[PDB]
């Protein structure tokens, strides 16, 4: 259900 | 400090819609 | 939460939603307790019995969100781990007795009308605001029901819970409720419900200090039996009992 987050952050 | 007092609120001097019943509970 | 309601923007700057990198989920509630440490319990970590021992790299610690699912961006920080200590007596095998851990973030957080920290109590707060019928408040996007028929939630939600008296506490359950643990709701008597649920655990339970409007952090979501159940009680970790633990690793890693 979550949107994606910033690519740096993984 | 600052810890605790919150911008939005206890600082524009503005209460939360629920907060009352808090102060009020500890009668 | 069970029987809260939408929380107001800014309302909770201390809360801290405590991310999962593979697969991206939620895990837990937290608090940011300092601009580097973010306060949470031990569970949400190490539970050997359900194959959970989360490292430094396996989360990712959100502030200032607001919004359950959504990136929000600007406003919230997604930041990374220094270390995670958890208390050397966390008895995860029993009762669940030192539910605590620190978590180290991997650099500042920049404070905003949405991130801000909230107190640890002294003595003299935790002693005249930890007592029974005295209402704390509990925040999370935990689960609006315990097991739902017909990860719940839109945006953070929002609880105010009575403090209950120990000898109710102990009569509720089964388990060896300990000096370090403290429970809270309305009795089945009092027609009035809610409580923390299912990804809840970990986040701030919090009460204000009538004598200088600070909101202080009392209590950790804990264990409970399901959630909103008719004559059982929410347990929470004891803050202000560990605090001489929280003050000593603060100040051993900084
Ligand atoms: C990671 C874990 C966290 C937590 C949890 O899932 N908790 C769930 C259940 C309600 C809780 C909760 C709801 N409201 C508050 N304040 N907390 C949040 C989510 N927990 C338990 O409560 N037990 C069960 C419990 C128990 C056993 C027999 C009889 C009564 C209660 C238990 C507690 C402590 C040690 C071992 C078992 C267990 O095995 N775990 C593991």
């Amino acid at each position: 259900d979550f949107e994606g987050i910033p690519g740096e952050y993984l | 400090a600052d810890c605790g007092l919150r911008p939005l609120f206890e600082k524009k001097s503005l209460e939360d819609k629920t907060e009352r019943e808090l102060l009020e509970s500890y009668i | 939460i069970v029987e809260g309601s939408d929380a107001e923007i800014g309302m909770s700057p201390w809360q801290v939603m405590l991310f999962r990198k593979s697969p991206q989920e939620l895990l837990c509630g937290a608090s940011l307790i300092s601009d580097r440490w973010v306060l949470t319990a031990a569970h949400c970590l190490l539970y050997p019995p359900w194959d959970k021992n989360f490292t430094e790299n396996d989360l990712l610690v959100r502030i200032g969100k607001h919004s359950r699912t959504r990136y929000e961006r600007n406003i919230e920080k997604i930041s990374m781990l220094e270390k995670i200590y958890i208390h050397p007596r966390y008895n995860w095998r029993e009762n669940l007795d030192r539910d605590i851990a620190l978590m180290k973030l991997k650099k500042p957080v920049a404070f905003s009308d949405y991130i801000h920290p909230v107190c640890l109590p002294d003595r003299e707060t935790a002693a005249s605001l930890l007592q029974a019928g005295y209402k704390g408040r509990v925040t999370g996007w935990g689960n609006l029901k315990e097991t739902w028929t017909a990860g719940q939630p839109s945006v953070l939600q929002v609880v105010n819970l009575p403090i209950v008296e120990r000898p109710v506490c102990k009569d509720s359950t089964r388990i060896r409720i300990t000096d370090n643990m403290f429970c809270a709701g309305y009795k089945p008597d009092e027609g009035k419900r809610g409580d923390a649920c299912e990804g809840d655990s970990g986040g701030p339970f919090v009460m204000k200090s009538p004598f200088n409007n600070r909101w202080y952090q009392m209590g950790i979501v804990s264990w409970g039996e399901g959630c909103d159940r008719d004559g059982k009680y929410g347990f929470y970790t004891h803050v202000f009992r560990l605090k001489k633990w929280i003050q000593k690793v603060i100040d051993q890693f900084g």
